[PDB]
């Protein structure tokens, strides 16, 4: 009911409060690197807003090294522009000004 | 027969830790790790080996450069190739570029490679007589790239399923641990500020954790 790519970074959906939003992200976990939250975390920064899963999904491939996928289950709890902020970095290295960043706002009424 | 620890780091066969950077290439340097060790048996002389070189120039052989690769492929395109250049002739650049191999700069060769039976057994046997061994893990966990120290036990790992190249350069056993406490030494290509300093203690004797034995081969020289 409502996917979100690369191609809607800095997009704003509309939703009804308790309504899943699915963003998928090209992520490579062999090289080191994920996307998170502020602070190297996977989960909301305010649970009681909305709340998030994370799965890795692993390319189908005979090689090693393959970029795979990072799927995000974002769901709305309350109403509010709920603001879904991930950069992409090697966690233990943590984010420059030149990281790779993914943006959409949740809009709940 | 096996000694109950082995580490080739302090038999000089082992270069410092690299860093693949974000390119999916550790294909490549689980390759020259594997061949440098083997060419230090051979010669006495460790002398660090291109990974951009292998990147650029073993796709005929099946690699695909920073989105992929195997290690035996890139034995294969060594020998295909007659040669391999020292890192300081092609140093690394973490993207897909033309190839620019010199045979004036190379510095290794191989003859073929050997793929290890796909037991744990059969793995602690090579890496005990041969040196450090290219090996593929299941590294798609957040519980790795979070990894600092001790013994490296993720649950979730997969035996069949392997994603990256790594390179296994001895084992050994915690004195502080007391049931499951074996690990093998495996070097990574994430940089000297990832685990202890670039390295992972992975489980041993563990069921095959994480597909260690799964996927392991060596160049011959
Ligand atoms: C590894 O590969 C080749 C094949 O043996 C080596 O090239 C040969 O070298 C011998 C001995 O010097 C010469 O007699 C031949 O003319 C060479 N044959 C060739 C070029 O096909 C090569 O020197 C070796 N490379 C390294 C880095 O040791
Ligand atoms: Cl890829
Ligand atoms: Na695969």
């Amino acid at each position: 009911s409502h996917k979100v790519t690369k191609a809607h970074n800095g997009a704003t959906l509309t939703v009804a409060v308790g309504e899943l939003v699915e963003i998928q992200l090209p992520s490579n976990p062999t090289t080191g690197f994920a996307w998170y939250f502020e602070g190297g975390t996977k989960e909301s920064p305010n649970e009681s807003m909305f709340t998030v899963e994370n799965k890795y999904f692993p390319p189908d491939s005979k090689l090693l090294g393959a970029g795979g996928t990072e799927h995000f289950h974002v769901t709305v709890k309350a109403a509010g522009t709920h603001a879904v902020n991930l950069t992409y970095m090697r966690p233990w290295t943590g984010p420059s000004h030149d990281s790779e960043r993914f943006t959409v706002y949740l809009k709940a009424n | 027969e096996a000694p109950r620890s082995v580490d080739w780091r302090e038999k000089g066969y082992v270069t410092p830790v690299k860093n693949q950077g974000q390119c999916g290439s550790a294909w490549a340097f689980s390759a020259t790790g594997a061949l440098e060790g083997q060419m230090f048996r051979k010669t006495g002389r460790l002398i660090s080996l291109s990974e951009q070189n292998l990147v650029d120039c073993s796709g005929p052989q099946g690699n695909e450069g920073c989105n992929g690769g195997l290690m035996d492929y890139a034995f294969q395109y060594v020998q295909d190739n007659g040669g391999l250049d020292s890192e300081e002739s092609y140093p690394y650049e973490a993207t897909e570029e033309s190839c620019k191999y010199n045979p004036k700069y190379s510095v290794a060769n191989d003859t073929g490679f050997v793929d290890i039976p796909k037991q744990e057994k059969a793995l602690m046997k090579a890496v005990a007589t041969v040196g450090p061994i290219s090996v593929a893990i299941d590294a798609g966990h957040e519980s790795f790239l979070f990894y600092k120290e001790g013994i490296y036990f993720e649950p979730d790992c997969s035996s069949e399923d392997m994603d990256h190249g790594v390179l296994v350069v001895g084992y050994g056993f915690e004195s502080t641990e007391s049931d499951n406490n074996k690990y093998w030494l495996v070097k990574n290509s994430w940089g000297e500020e990832w685990g202890m300093g670039g390295y992972v203690k992975m489980a041993k004797d563990r069921r095959n954790h994480c597909g260690i034995a799964s996927a392991a081969s060596y160049p011959t020289v």
